[PDB]
């Protein structure tokens, strides 16, 4: 009841019904294979009542992690999928449930302060644009941090997590974009948002602390123009 | 380890060692820890996201109470070798009334192609005492 | 089923820009260039932010008229600029004249000018949500200006005088109609559940309209509605 | 889901590769069959926190027991191999782990009291090497009572018992000596050690006491010799 890829150890909802895979000869790339094909394990989100959401952004998720992060930085043009697999460790005495739902070109968007005639330019800081491995907390979860209504995020590619029911969920999401390659640095492809719809809830003298963990394996991945 | 006592009655070896883990823990307890394996001539790693990097298996209490790892390559012969730390991936999730604290068990073989050589005396019985 | 399609969905061209040819108050400089924004009425900027990516081909249509509803037979100049290009800075500009920046002449009392635009994107389709930044600018303390912003989009400007030496006394009001035809979607989005602010940019109030009405009790359905 | 033999009513690991069999026609012995052989439930052991473990001698726990026990305290030759079936009844709510082993040949030793030269006969006493039905308390668990190391103690036929994983635990030995037939009274062919590893641990509310239970049955006993 395991399985592995390139000495790294560890249902599957298919994106658009597309399988990724490379882009032909037209319309010389490096494919690195199983050195960069591996499960890159972040770090684990404690999820708590009163708890809002996360979500990443996952060309930059990747950026400062490993051989994938050098490849990324360092190529002028990048192309690839993702197999995502997001895991909840929970106990039978507790109950809840997770939206875990990707968004094509998620924009994140910035709130204006209630009394103000709001003409002045108001934008999102770099922090919550490109939050790195440690992902952002949704201050607003209810718009998903943009115009767009939660009830209807389930448009987008998702899953459910319910505590009484299964608790893993694996995504698997094929290259989108209006180029056939981009860049990994400035452009932002997706984002993955764990939000909890129905809250946490538990009973005294149980585990606060609920351990949700992201787990994320590029697929196919391709690079052109190797800098220094 | 038997391995290990009676590979010190020869002078050098080499092959292949396995080590398992078990999990003695309730059966209502869950987790995830991160069992990370360092090649020779590095140094054990400062963080977690350091050992995520290759060479590990992430192994959950709940699906599996046993885990497997296999160290490849080994070899004593000279004149840091290997590590293997075990982190906590998330957190150790536990019901209402019961246990809070559990242990795991470690285990270790040789494999197939282990091999030893040169036999010497063991200097672990030496004991001055001339009444033996 | 027919009249569910995207194609049928964004057809029957709409009202997209109006502007006005200032000859009369203190302005009498006689021209107006105009962006062909496409999202500049709040209600069609919904229907196209449905998907990610769109690609079509747009069919321009201009009404014309004094500001008494009359058409005296001026002669108007409809001048494309495409994306790139520089833009008049006056009525006598020398770039009213050039080439390869296509240009209508029509008189007001004719029927109305009708042009197509293909699709001008370097990429293969439209993109109004666009995640990151256009460029490498940066070091940028705080500045998050650019976010979100795609050069890819701009298509390209019209720029309409009323072809005349002197100082004409009318001002005319052009309104401007587009069609999309030929059109292809990707990638579904949900409609937009906040008032928009900004033109260019998807910001919202911290007042959350709720999505749907309120009633009394989750019970009761008798008042009102829910 | 259950198994009788003899009107005895209640995986495997099977000792050095070989099924207990009966001696040829050399190299008129008894044959009780299922007189004899059957199930035998001897009384149950409370397993505590803070309990250092039990051991037994199998020709020697069946000597005052039932039939076998007469037959073998009256012939003077004997041979057997038998299957050892020890179950521990806990619940969910409990952990631990127990050490079954098998020592063949187990031989108890008697411990220096601290300081003293150190040269007189010390011994264990008869209760020590002969503990009957009722079995016998490690005083020492860690070298076995003996001076061989438990860790190491896995080269013996063995097999865990964890409580979230299996409760139950079956050995079969066949016989093991260095003669054809033996003593059933003086000599002690092997013996069971279950031995609490990783320690027993609850909470308030539960049951104290998990009780251990072991059930031996004989397997091609065969006997000679017999007196009045």
């Amino acid at each position: 009841a395991q399985l592995t890829v390139g000495n790294s150890t560890i249902n599957i909802v298919l994106s658009y019904g597309e399988w990724p895979g490379y882009c032909p000869s037209t319309d010389k790339p490096t494919r690195p294979d199983v050195s960069v094909n591996r499960f890159y394990t972040l770090s684990t989100k404690s999820w708590k009542t009163e708890s809002t959401g996360w979500y990443w952004k996952f060309p930059d998720v990747l950026n400062d992690t490993g051989v994938f992060g050098q490849n990324a930085q360092f190529h002028y043009l990048y192309r690839s999928g993702f197999c995502m697999h997001v895991q909840c460790n929970a106990s039978k005495f507790h109950q809840g449930a997770l939206l875990v739902v990707v968004i094509p070109e998620f924009v994140v968007a910035a709130s204006s302060p209630a009394t103000k005639p709001n003409g002045q330019g108001l934008y999102p800081d770099f922090a919550h644009t490109n939050p790195g491995k440690e992902g952002q907390v949704f201050r607003d979860p209810y718009v998903l941090d943009a115009g767009i209504p939660l009830s209807q995020a389930l448009v987008f590619p998702h899953q459910w997590i319910n505590l009484r029911t299964n608790n893993c969920a694996t995504i698997i999401m094929p290259y989108v974009n209006a180029l056939p390659f981009d860049s990994a640095l400035n452009h932002s492809n997706f984002g993955l948002a764990v939000i909890p719809i129905s809250p946490l809830k538990y009973c005294n003298g149980a585990t606060t602390e609920v351990p949700i963990t992201l787990t994320i394996a590029p697929l196919n991945s391709e690079f052109s123009g190797l800098r220094q | 380890t038997m391995v290990g006592q009676i590979c010190r009655y020869y002078t050098q070896w080499s092959g292949s060692l396995k080590v398992t883990f078990m999990f003695t823990g309730s059966f209502m307890a869950t987790g995830k820890m991160l069992i990370a394996y360092t090649p020779p001539g590095s140094a054990q790693p400062t963080t977690r996201e350091a050992a995520m990097l290759g060479t590990h298996i992430v192994w959950d209490f709940g699906l599996q109470s046993s885990v497997t790892l296999v160290i490849p390559w080994i070899s004593n012969t000279h004149f840091a070798t290997g590590i293997v730390t075990i982190w906590y991936q998330t957190n150790f999730v536990v019901p209402p009334d019961t246990p809070s604290e559990a242990n795991i068990i470690a285990l270790g073989a040789a494999q197939e192609n282990f091999t030893l050589k040169l036999c010497k005396d063991t200097d672990e019985i030496r004991q001055t005492a001339e009444y033996q | 089923v027919n009249e569910a399609s995207v194609e049928h969905f964004y057809s029957r061209a709409g009202l997209v820009g109006v502007v006005e040819v200032k000859d009369s108050g203190t302005s009498q400089d006689g021209y107006t260039v105009w962006p062909i924004d496409v999202m500049g009425f709040v209600q069609q900027r919904r229907k196209l932010e449905l998907s990610t990516y769109m690609r079509f081909d747009a069919e321009f249509t201009f009404v014309s008229n004094l500001n008494d509803s009359t058409t005296p037979g001026m002669l108007l100049q409809y001048m494309y600029v495409p994306p790139g290009a520089p833009k008049p800075d006056g009525r006598k500009s020398y770039q009213w004249q050039t080439a390869t920046n296509p240009s209508i002449f029509a008189k007001l009392s004719d029927p109305p000018p009708q042009v197509s635009v293909p699709f001008m994107s370097p990429a293969s389709a439209y993109q109004w949500f666009y995640d990151g930044y256009p460029t490498f600018g940066e070091h940028k303390q705080a500045t998050n200006l650019q976010y979100g912003q795609c050069p890819n989009n701009m298509m390209g400007h019209f720029a309409i005088r009323t072809v005349s030496e002197s100082t004409t006394g009318k001002n005319v009001h052009v309104r401007v109609y587009m069609r999309i035809k030929h059109v292809r979607a990707w990638v579904p989005r949900p409609f937009r559940s906040q008032a928009y602010m900004v033109k260019n940019y998807p910001t919202y109030s911290q007042t959350i309209s709720n999505t749907a009405a309120d009633r009394a009790s989750i019970t009761t359905t008798d008042y009102e509605g829910g």
